[PDB]
């Protein structure tokens, strides 16, 4: 009894995500290594200074939903794995929304977006396991509402931190929410 | 630099 409105994963690389600014943060990337590729919005501009990079989704027509759940799944590398150049690396990156009744399109203003949380790993990437390719894949779910306009957007910003953004599930919840078979 | 992610490439569809 979920009602999806938002599958990042589901897509498979053809949902376009706005980046601000242009060139220097977020990245659409490619992993061809299993049998079926896989997507993910990365950053890594750790030892470069203050960072301040964002990912915007494209605008999730609100429906009936009013209280809504966002599901991430993501990576974060251990900032010890980089030279001695944390001071210039973090391990968080924020979940903000913005709702509204009309699609902007491509004007992203970040002042319209709230933050909903810092996220955090449960589990940093190490850099043993980086080059196993025994990455930490991390949970976080956080939930917003009342929502009221026709719309709304998510967007990511990024910090500092070394960040692999791998699935992106916004539902809703249903009564006799379960799976089968 | 430094990649987030492994045997990770930019990618764009075509």
């Amino acid at each position: 009894g979920e009602v999806v409105l938002l599958d990042f994963a589901a897509a498979g690389g053809e949902l376009g995500w706005l980046t601000h600014p242009y060139g220097k943060g977020w990245d659409l990337m490619q992993n061809i290594m299993n049998d079926m590729p896989i997507y993910m919005y990365s950053v890594c501009n750790v030892m470069s200074g203050d960072q301040d990079n964002w990912l915007r989704t494209n605008w999730v027509y609100r429906g009936e939903a009013e209280r809504i759940f966002i599901e991430l799944k993501f990576t974060v590398r251990d900032c010890n794995s980089f030279p001695g150049g944390a001071s210039s690396c973090k391990e968080t990156f924020n979940l903000y929304y913005a709702e509204s009744d009309l699609d902007y399109g491509t004007n992203f203003q970040k002042r319209l977006f709230t933050k909903i949380d810092t996220i955090a790993p449960d589990e940093i990437t190490v850099s043993s396991d980086f080059e196993a390719r025994h990455v930490k894949l991390n949970v976080e779910e956080r939930s917003v509402g009342p929502l009221t306009r026709k719309g709304f957007y998510l967007a990511f910003q990024d910090i500092g931190a070394c960040v692999a953004l791998l699935s992106v599930r916004v539902y809703y919840k249903k009564a006799h929410h379960h799976h089968h078979h | 630099x430094w990649l987030a992610y492994p045997d990770s490439v930019p990618y764009r569809p075509k």
